[PDB]
């Protein structure tokens, strides 16, 4: 009975291997001009926290930032002139993600609480109070965004994803597909999905429908994952010391994103505007630049004096966000 | 028990092997275009004089 | 009459041993100066700062001693002599008070152990840094702009106002050890490598610092009365060697016992 | 220069500067453990003897706050939330010591131990093991299993020396015998004095941290 | 949700009184809060300013080292000490709130009291004065800035509260939905989709950018 099943998923696997699979896109990129070196410099520096910050989120007009840290507080920003906007007290210190909505009335936050709770910005008599308090994962949450302002979007560790809805708090969908999920992304047309786990590999669901539309397999567990500005193709960040790039109409990996000289692994990652620069936060004590198209590192940027947990990038794509174990956020231009 | 996990797992890989597929150097062309035809506002790779002291 | 030196055959060895600590102590300050002044991660720790101070005021008043000491005969001016003196004298008064400052910050790490990280911060650890400069300072120009006729009052008030920090440094270090043994026979009893460990530490520092700084004190206690002859002199200029022989052997101690500076370096 | 808009909008952020740092010092004067033991060893039976996800306890003693940090459920990768601990005073490990009759998860619990002890993460964070259930392991000495456990191995019918043997093969299991120290209590099922063995081996860590900081150690 | 301000003036000349606020369902220890007049016939100007935390004090030209403001965020009510009374105090005091992010101030107003005694000024025209409505058609503003209200950031200030027949004013622009407001350089027009019977009232307009902002300068199309 066991036999002719491993048998038959064995051939089913190595039919769909055979079916994946001559031209490179590396070698293809020859005779090209590089974009040369990157050497931005800082251009705010932000305090106020005392505490490692794990997660932040950029605001839909580029000018608002949204900061969470081991400690008991979540800061709303003020990227063009310093000004903490406001403090907001939570109820479980271990926080590891964040969420501003496309609205800007509500933020998210969640963590080793098995619970994500939303606060309200915009209300009455000049207070954030919490507007819903989502449970019914079993672990600890890794990432969520705000698919719309009523619909957002969580995987935590239970090796499942959740599509939820604020005015009723029973969940909407339910994802299942192992390994500890550990990264998301939300497509710009907020119409498909992805995640990666911690079994080595990335799943691409659809959110209308409610079950797994592809998969990808590169190793150890993945840690971060992010959309291409095109919807198209995504950037995952391994512990590996190795970064890659897939794409959904191939189903297939591109190139590597690796020095010798690097045996750290990546834990943040994103891209800028027309996805031509790269930009992965290693644990290695400081950020770095990658070509998204070339297999040669541009820049680094360098004065964290931690290990760099989140980054992000503005819609506009005007400055760069890092932040690191220290409690220091910067913004780079 | 591990009949419901079985079938959830054999159900899965079937209906993925229906999905057609295109050659990658047709999605790293695309992605080129992309890439280029956004390439001329592009702040972090050209510095020209928001953020200013 | 003046300034007497015996002759010049013996204090060619002098002049050597002279040059040769001061160089040394200017190479060894540089190196510490290296591992220890990169300013990215050391200098959270007042402490740290503290023994940076101490090694500063060594090196300069090795600077401006050593080598205005070897063309020793003209006189010059006697503004140029008074200057010199009150630098050297601000540049050992700064030391001593680093020092005492330092074991004041030791005492207290074992005095209250749970509010030490609270008790000792960076924005009160300059005032006291600032302010033992300032009383360096006023102390060494007060000569200049008061009382004069150096006679003996200030030959009497630059003696005991340095030998009370020397003597606090010693109690707190008993103090120190003291705790330290009540802590373990403690542990004992509820049923010890950190007592010993903190003996063999303190007992070569304060062997050290009672042996470099008691007989030049002793004697200018007892040059008093206004008697003194040529064997004076020459063991006054003896233990000056003896007395600078501190800008050698605590800089290097006070960074080589920690073994934060070891694992970094 | 600044607009009488951007002139007000200044003090709100020297206000939150200072609510921040009134808030933050009151973080700091707390002391945190992390419960690291089996969930069947006693936990359950220790933390209210004393007075989803992880359960955060506070307790006082002697005018000191204690933090204690139960991961009690998670079952999930330890190695992708370890990192929120790194910096937690001690580790307190619990084991029952009268789980070698399953012949085992004996050999469960001292690999736990190995691999919680010499994480890259707690090369400076103390252990407190808490070897728990006495009553049993001592009215079972007249049918006791250890030889049949251990064929090869010969020893005392007596508790005592069987308990100085575990005892050492736990503290052998350490491999950093510089900057760790294993404390051991020998806890009962009907002891009082568990809080203050705590309260002496947090003020012994504080201490000698405390002058390593200073730059004597 | 409610905002209300307490103390009915009418005592003897040479005497001295105080007139308190209270408010409800507020963050008090969060809210700048200002105190207005209105006369018989004027607009609307800064008697009085208070910011969170107490650390900025602003006065009014007209009367200075007599009136004071007194907060008490814990008991939630702000009151004004007056000295020396003349006779120019025949006014509803009113104690609107305002609060500054990195947004909407002036949004609240009081109901207000009244103060009477028993029994080098900026000056603004327009080419229509006192335009009646005419019903089947919709009315338009327009207004004109002396100086150059927009600022290095961009951040124009324009404010037009409405005061209708009644107690307190409210807010049309703070830098309904039928109101609109369009802005080119040191022009400003006001536009109204569709007229009512609640639509008629008092408009006042801006000329305020620096620490006293008296914007009472303002025409009264009642009809
Ligand atoms: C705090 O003053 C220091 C500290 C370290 C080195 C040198 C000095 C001063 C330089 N200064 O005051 O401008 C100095 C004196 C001097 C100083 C005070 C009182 C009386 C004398 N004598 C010197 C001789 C050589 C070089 C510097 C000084």
């Amino acid at each position: 009975e066991l036999d002719q099943l491993r048998q038959e998923a064995e051939q089913l696997k190595n039919q769909i291997r055979d079916a994946r699979k001559d031209a490179t896109l590396s070698q293809i990129t020859n005779n090209i001009d590089p974009v040369g070196r990157i050497q931005m410099r800082t251009r705010r520096t932000l305090r106020g926290h005392l505490a490692k910050i794990y997660a932040m989120h950029w605001g839909t007009d580029s000018r608002l930032l949204v900061s969470a840290s081991q400690d008991g507080k979540l800061i709303i920003w003020d990227s063009y002139t310093t000004n903490k906007v406001h403090a907001i007290p939570l109820r479980s210190s271990w926080v590891m993600t964040c969420a501003y909505a496309p609205s800007g009335n509500y933020v998210a936050c969640g963590g080793l609480d098995n619970i994500c709770s939303i606060y309200n910005l915009k209300t009455r008599e000049g207070n954030v109070r919490v507007s819903r308090e989502l449970a019914g994962h079993t672990g600890y949450l890794s990432c969520c965004r705000f698919l719309d302002d009523n619909q957002i979007v969580t995987s935590s560790g239970d090796t499942t994803c959740a599509l939820w809805d604020i005015e009723t708090g029973q969940q909407t969908t339910t994802f299942t597909g192992t390994g500890d999920v550990m990264s998301l992304s939300l497509a710009p047309d907020t119409r498909l999905f992805v995640s990666g786990a911690c079994d080595a590999s990335a799943k691409l669901w659809d959110v209308r429908e409610g079950m797994c539309r592809q998969t990808f397999t590169g190793e150890s567990d993945i840690n971060a994952i992010c959309f291409f500005p095109n919807g198209n193709a995504f950037a995952t960040g391994s512990d590996d010391a190795t970064c890659r790039l897939f794409d959904l109409r191939a189903d297939q990996e591109l190139m590597t994103y690796s020095h010798d000289n690097i045996i750290c692994g990546i834990t943040s990652v994103s891209f800028s505007k027309s996805g031509r620069l790269l930009l992965a936060g290693y644990d290695d004590f400081n950020c770095n630049v990658w070509d998204a198209l070339k297999a040669d590192r541009a820049g680094v940027l360098a004065g964290h004096d931690n290990r760099v947990s989140c980054l992000g990038v503005t819609d506009d794509g005007m400055a760069v966000a890092t932040g690191s174990w220290d409690s220091f956020l910067k913004i780079w231009n | 028990a591990s009949i419901a996990q079985a079938r959830k797992l054999v159900e899965q890989l079937k209906m993925e092997a229906n999905i057609d597929r295109i050659k990658v150097s047709k999605a790293a062309a695309d992605l080129m275009a992309y890439c280029e035809a956004h390439a001329k506002e592009d702040p972090l790779l050209t510095p020209v004089p928001p953020f200013r002291e | 009459e003046c300034f007497m030196v015996l002759n010049p055959s013996q204090q060619l060895a002098i002049a050597v041993l002279s040059l040769t600590l001061g160089t040394f102590t200017v190479l060894e300050n540089l190196l510490v100066l290296c591992v220890i002044l990169h300013s990215r991660s050391l200098r959270c720790r007042p402490s740290y700062h503290f023994i940076g101070s101490l090694a500063v005021a060594d090196l300069l008043g090795s600077v401006i001693f050593v080598y205005s000491f070897i063309d020793f005969h003209r006189k010059d001016s006697r503004n140029v002599f008074l200057f010199k003196l009150g630098g050297v004298t601000a540049s050992f008064t700064a030391s001593v008070g680093s020092l005492f400052l330092t074991a004041i910050d030791r005492y207290i790490s074992i005095h209250r152990p749970l509010a030490y990280k609270r008790i000792v911060t960076r924005p009160k650890a300059v005032v006291a840094f600032c302010l033992m400069w300032t009383i360096a300072i006023v102390i060494a120009v007060l000569p200049l702009l008061g009382w004069n006729c150096i006679d003996e009052t200030y030959l009497m008030f630059w003696i005991g106002v340095t030998s009370v920090l020397l003597l606090f440094i010693v109690y707190a270090y008993m103090y120190i050890l003291w705790k330290a043994h009540s802590h373990a026979v403690r542990m004992i009893q509820r049923g010890a490598r950190m007592d010993i460990r903190l003996a063999k530490t303190l007992v070569l520092i304060l062997v050290v610092l009672i042996i470099c700084w008691g007989p030049l004190l002793a004697i200018m206690v007892y040059d008093v009365f206004g008697k003194m002859n040529k064997l004076i002199k020459t063991v006054f200029a003896f233990c000056s060697m003896l007395c600078l022989l501190n800008s050698t052997v605590n800089p290097i101690i006070y960074a080589l016992r920690s073994k934060d500076l070891r694992h970094a370096f | 220069t600044l607009s009488a808009e951007d002139k007000a909008a200044v003090e709100r952020s020297k206000m939150i500067d200072r609510n921040l740092r009134e808030d933050g010092e009151k973080a700091a004067r707390e002391v945190k453990l992390l419960l690291l033991g089996a969930g069947e060893s006693g936990k359950s039976t220790i933390v209210k003897q004393m007075k989803t996800g992880i359960v955060e306890t506070h307790f006082t003693f002697k005018d000191l706050h204690f933090k204690m940090f139960d991961v009690g459920g998670q079952r999930s990768e330890r190695k992708k939330w370890i990192h929120c601990f790194e910096g937690v005073t001690a580790i307190i490990f619990c084991v029952a010591l009268s789980d070698y009759d399953l012949v085992n998860r004996m050999h469960e619990s001292m690999k736990l131990f190995d691999s919680i002890c010499n994480n890259k993460w707690f090369t400076d964070t103390s252990i407190i093991l808490f070897l728990n259930k006495k009553d049993l392991f001592e009215e079972k000495i007249k049918k006791s299993p250890l030889t049949i456990c251990y064929p090869e191995y010969a020893g005392s019918n007596t508790y005592e020396e069987a308990a100085a043997y575990i005892q050492c093969q736990f503290e052998d299991l350490n491999k950093r015998k510089d900057t760790k120290e294993i404390y051991t209590h020998f806890t009962c099922a009907t002891d009082t004095k568990n809080v203050q063995f705590v309260f002496d081996a947090v003020t012994d860590v504080i201490i000698k941290n405390n002058l390593k900081d200073c730059g004597l150690f | 949700v409610q905002l209300v301000e307490s103390g009915g003036g009418l005592v003897q000349p040479g005497g001295s009184r105080k007139l308190s606020c209270s408010a409800s369902g507020f963050a008090f220890s969060s809210f700048g809060m200002h105190w207005v007049r209105q006369a018989p016939e004027k607009g609307l100007e800064w008697v009085a300013y208070i910011s969170s935390g107490s650390g900025t004090i602003y006065y009014a030209d007209t009367v200075k080292g007599r009136f004071t403001i007194s907060r008490d965020d814990p008991k939630n009510t702000l009151f004004l000490q007056m000295t020396s009374l003349r006779s120019e105090d025949t006014a509803m005091y009113y104690c609107v709130r305002s609060i500054y992010y990195y947004s909407s101030p002036f949004d609240f107003w009081g109901q207000g009291t009244t103060l009477t005694v028993s029994s080098s000024d900026i000056v603004m025209t327009q080419a229509t004065s006192s335009v009646p409505v005419t019903p089947g058609e919709s009315v338009s503003i327009s207004c004109r800035s002396s100086k150059s209200l927009l600022h290095s950031n961009g951040n124009t200030y324009l404010y037009w509260f409405l005061q209708r027949p009644g107690q307190s004013p409210q807010l049309l622009i703070y830098r309904p939905d039928r109101f609109s407001g369009s802005g080119s350089g040191t022009a400003f027009t006001l536009t109204i989709s569709r007229l009512e019977a609640e639509d008629v009232g008092v408009y006042y307009c801006m000329q305020h950018l620096e620490y006293p902002l008296t914007f009472g300068a303002g025409t009264k199309l009642e009809l």
